Formats: structure tokens, sequence, C-alpha cells
RNA sequence: AGCCAGGAUGUUGGCUUAGAAGCAGCCAUCAUUUAAAGAAAGCGUAAUAGCUCACUGGUCGAGUCGGCCUGCGCGGAAGAU
């Protein structure tokens, strides 16, 4: 049960895990293609946090997620580092409208929260990250 | 290290040093070394306490040093008789008494001077004590 | 002040949130992990039952100038409380359904009516409609 | 283990213990931080 | 809102002072105004804390001698050369 | 103090890097849910799983922490018939 294979669009992900699931017998290819036929709608440069279940079974059980919110941020803001050093420059702002969309995106994750607090929620990381708003 | 540019005379007496000290009042810094002993401090002492100190502050903020050696100490060289005068200058103290405040430290907090301090006086000769500026 | 402030004024939140409180459910809250607890809890938020644990000691003071000296046997161990603040009810419900199928506390006790409601007539809360029946 | 004048705790897991007389310093963690007053 | 409890000395010198101060006690002086100065004792811990405030050195403070009590203010503090201890204190009348 | 439970969400924060997920390094260190929980105190690891600390509730039931002044002791303390 560990964060792996994400950046789905991408096929055969052995490059950035490796030897990291060489201890579970899972069939790397194999099931690579099979997220991806799942999942292919979504953009390609896009993480999806999944897991990789083991029991006595053998069972896999696997739930979808939601892409990490930093990946976004060619939707609206343009920009792929944010910055280098965050709170001493300024790439960009990041509109009222996007974070809300991104609120009831994400609201299928946040454990606890309401739709209001996780609005200034997902500000905060934009803050601590470099973007504003207003 | 630390010696007068110049002096009237090249060579002092021995001397005593009984009383107690002047300038026992943290007058410029916020905290104070005070010395509870009497001896003599040596330049050489007084700047390897002052290194200690510096470096453990990092260079922040500032010191003072209460103290100056101006007293000079002669000996005579090695393997040689009595008489024939005095001897030579070799290095310089400044005679301490109880009381003395020594060194002064501003801009770092407390808990930082206390083992700056701390550092120093395992430098010295002479048993000392951490002081701070009093109102009055 | 200090903390003993912070304590007099817990006492305090949960006091006036108990005038507001209209039925009172207690049950434990031991040996389930917290992340669970996130099912209840999200329902109180949207049921209106606000839910809160404060000592035994606390517990005490703080219920003798509320309508609430019925439930004061059951104060024994560790003691959550939930209150529903609006939609009287539904409680008793809410709590039997993660208690029978999840093999722990079963209940604890309840307070309604100016009385103490045993752990085995629970049921009547539970059953206990809504109050926007009489259209 | 270190035998000088002045021992003294090392780290949060040292434990200055009096055995026979003599004062001693025993950390669970470091055996390096065994020492002795002599 | 500070109240020191003096007595009045009996005996003054070098000698009786520093009987005092090994009696856990020492003296001061309360001067000022159109009256004679008069020496007095103090129980030294007690004062000693107090003047840990700095509102001691600031305020005005009240000194009971035979019941009768004076407002005076801290004007000056002997301390010890390097002990943490007082040696004498000059109290103004208020 | 000991013992029990928890130590969560955004989130693998941003940058960097082959990887850098609290834990090589650089910058930031906010926001929610909270009873609490650091953008992480130490171990970990190719990178993460994993252990544990801060922190919080429970148990227990009365003292408990760290300075200050001071009396007497301890170590520091090895030589030759
Ligand atoms: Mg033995
Ligand atoms: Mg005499
Ligand atoms: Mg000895
Ligand atoms: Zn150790």
């Amino acid at each position: 049960y560990v964060k792996l294979q994400v950046a789905a669009g991408m096929a055969n992900p052995s490059p950035p895990v490796g030897p990291a699931l060489g201890q579970q017998g899972v069939n790397i290819m194999e099931f690579c293609k099979a997220f991806n036929a799942k999942t292919d709608s979504i953009e390609k440069g896009l993480p999806i946090p999944v897991v990789i279940t083991v029991y006595a079974d053998r069972s896999f059980t696997f739930v979808t997620k939601t892409p990490p919110a930093a990946v976004l941020l060619k939707k609206a803001a343009g920009i792929k580092s944010g910055s280098g050093k965050p709170n001493k420059d300024k790439v960009g702002k990041i509109s009222r409208a996007q974070l809300q969309e991104i609120a009831q995106t994400k609201a299928a994750d946040m454990t606890g929260a309401d739709i209001e607090a996780m609005t200034r929620s997902i500000e905060g990381t934009a803050r601590s990250m470099g973007l504003v708003v207003e | 290290m630390l010696q007068p540019k110049r002096t009237k005379f090249r060579k002092m007496h021995k001397g005593r040093n009984r009383g107690l000290a002047q300038g026992t009042d943290v007058s410029f810094g916020s905290f104070g070394l005070k010395a509870v002993g009497r001896g003599r401090l040596t330049a050489r002492q007084i700047e390897a306490a002052r290194r200690a100190m510096t470096r453990a502050v990092k260079r922040q903020g500032k010191i003072w040093i209460r103290v100056f050696p101006d007293k000079p100490i002669t000996e005579k060289p090695l393997a040689v008789r009595m008489g024939k005068g005095k001897g030579n200058v070799e290095y310089w103290v400044a005679l301490i008494q109880p009381g003395k405040v020594l060194y002064e430290m501003d801009g770092v907090p407390e808990e930082l001077a206390r083992e700056a301090f701390k550092l120093a006086a395992a430098k010295l000769p002479i048993k000392t004590t951490f002081v701070t500026k009093t109102v009055m | 002040a200090l903390n003993l402030q912070d304590k007099q004024a817990i006492v305090a939140e949960v006091s006036e949130v108990a005038k507001g409180a209209l039925s009172a459910v207690v049950a434990d809250s031991r040996g389930v992990t917290v992340d669970k607890m996130t099912e209840l809890r999200k329902a109180g938020r949207e049921a209106g039952v606000y839910m809160r644990v404060v000592r035994n000691t606390l517990l005490r003071r703080a219920v003798e100038g509320t309508p609430f000296e019925c439930l004061k046997d059951a104060f024994v161990g560790p003691t959550l409380i939930a209150y529903s603040m609006e939609h009287p009810g539904a409680a008793a419900r809410l709590f039997k359904e993660f208690a029978k199928a999840n093999a722990k506390f079963e209940v604890k006790a309840a307070a309604f009516e100016g009385e103490l409601i045993p752990a085995s007539q629970i049921d009547r809360l539970a059953t206990l409609p809504t109050y926007e029946e009489a259209i | 283990m270190k035998v000088r004048a002045s021992v003294k705790k090392l780290c949060r897991n040292c434990k200055i213990v009096k055995r026979d007389g003599v004062i001693r310093v025993i950390c669970s963690a470091e055996p390096k931080h065994k020492q002795r007053q002599g | 809102m500070f109240t020191i409890n003096a007595e009045v000395r009996k005996e003054q010198g070098k000698g009786a002072s520093r009987r005092l101060r090994a009696a856990n006690k020492f003296p001061a002086i309360i001067y000022g105004g159109k009256e004679a100065p008069l020496a007095i004792e103090l129980d030294h811990d007690k004062v000693m804390n107090m003047q840990a405030k700095a509102e001691f050195y600031s305020e005005v403070l009240t000194i009971v001698v035979d019941g009768k009590e004076i407002k005076v203010k801290a004007q000056d503090v002997q301390r010890h050369p390097y002990k943490p201890k007082l040696q004498h204190i000059d109290f103004v009348r208020a």
C-alpha cells in the first residue's frame, strides 16, 4: 500500500519507480496499460495518487483520486515552477473562480472541510507556494 | 594583542593586588562577565576569551572589553643568575580584583550570551560569574 | 490565567452549547481509529449535531447550570457526548448504526424530556422522526 | 570507556550514575558515551 | 504597593553594619525633607526579592518603622561587588 | 513519571535531482479537520514503505520540576629501602 505509478499519461513508469515495486509480484507492463485504458481522458502530464494493495488473496483494490493541486498551474497560472524561493518572487496570479473550480474538484478528498473552509484551505497552499488572489 | 601604544616608563614595580574593583556594573551592554576571583589577566588570555565569545555569537551583537593590559611584566632570560638589573618586558597583564566586569555583550539573547560567556570563562585563570544590566 | 483561564473558558463553550442543545446522546470514544470518526463527525456537521469531550470534572461543572442533572450517573471513564442543536432526535440511530456494525461500544446514555434514557431504551430516540411531520 | 576528570552527559540518553563512590556516565544509545571520573 | 518593614538602628559604624549583614540584614538611610535623616535596618532577603522587580526603583515605596509609615523612593543602592546581595540603600522621602 | 490510544487532510508544499514523498540541499512554513498533530525531533530508505519524538485524550491519585544562597563531604590525586 504505497503511493506510486503517478503521471498515468506516461506508460510503463519503470525509470521513476523501478525496483521499488519489485517486492510485489505485480505485472508492471500489464497493469499500467489497464490503468491507462480506464483513465486516459485526463491530461498526459497529470499525476494520479494510486496505491498498490496486497493481502492474503492478492486481490487488488484501488480507488481513484484527483490530480495533485500543484500540477494545477497551467490551467490558469500558466507557470511550471511557481518559485525556486517561494514568497520571495512573483510569477503569476490565480483568479478567484479558478481555485473554487479546484475546490469542488477536490471536495471528494478533503477528509475534513466545508466548501468555504476548503477554498480558504487551498488558497493557503497557493500563498505559501507563491500564487496570490484578488 | 592588547597593549599600550606607548608608555611613560618601560618597566613597572611588582606592586600588590589588594582591594575590591572599580567598574562593577554593566555600563554599556546588557550582559556582563564579572570577575569573582583575584589575579592577573594577560593580554593573551583576554584575546583568547574574546575569540571564544565572538565565535560563539558568530560576530552578532556588540562586545565590550572593560579591562586593558597596561602593566608590563618582565622576565629574566633562562638560566641567568640574580641581579645585573631588572629583566626585559615579556607580556602585559591587567590586575583584576573581585567584582570587576571584564566583558560586556548586547544584541544577543540572554541564553546565547550565557553560553558565549561560559566558553570564554573557561579560557580565564579567574573564577567569574554572569551578570545582567540593572536599573539603578 | 493561562490554561486555568483556558479551562474556565472550555466549560463556558460547552455551557452555552448545552443552552441551545435539545437532545443529548452520550457514547464512549476508545479503541477506534481517528479517521473512522470522520464519517460520524461529517454526519454531525451536516445534521446539526455538535460533539465534544471535557474531563469528568469539567463535565461535572458544566451541566449544573443547564437542565442536565438526569445523566449524572453514567459519567465514568471516557465520555463522548454529541448534542443535536437543530432537528432534534435522529442521533441514537446515527450512533446505533456505527456501534452494532463495528464491534465496539453500544451506547452509554442519553438525555431528553428532562430525564435520563437508559441504554436499552434508546430505540425511541433512534426511531423518533423529524420535526417536520405536522404537514 | 573514557576516563577523565570531567564526566558529563553527551546526549539525552546519557545518565549520571554513582556506583562505587565514582561518577559514571552510561548511555543506552551510544557506547562511545560511556565515561568514568578518574 | 511595595511596603517594607524596618527597625531603627541602635548602633552604627563599620563594625555594627558588618554584624547586621552577617545576621541576614542590611542598613539603609532615609533622608530628604525638613526633618533629620533616619537610619534603619532591613531584612535582606525580602528586600532582595522586591528590588528584582524594576517598578521598585520607579514607584513610591512605603517603609513602616514603629507603626509609622513613610512614603519614600529608592534614591541609590549599594550592591555587593560580586555577590547577589545588597549592602546599603538610600531612600528619599516622597 | 509510568502505562493505553491517537499523531490526520491539502500534501509527494515549491525548487532541485535519476530519485528528494517531514527527514542530501535550497526557499517557504501557511490552511483546514481537529482532542491533538511539525510542511517535521531522531532512526530509516536507491527513492518511498516502516520505527519513534513534539503534540493530544485516557488511566493513575499527590505532589512534582529547575534555578539561587549556604554547611560538610566526593572525584580530579602517580615514585622510588
Ligand atoms: Mg566493582
Ligand atoms: Mg574592625
Ligand atoms: Mg577535593
Ligand atoms: Zn549518550
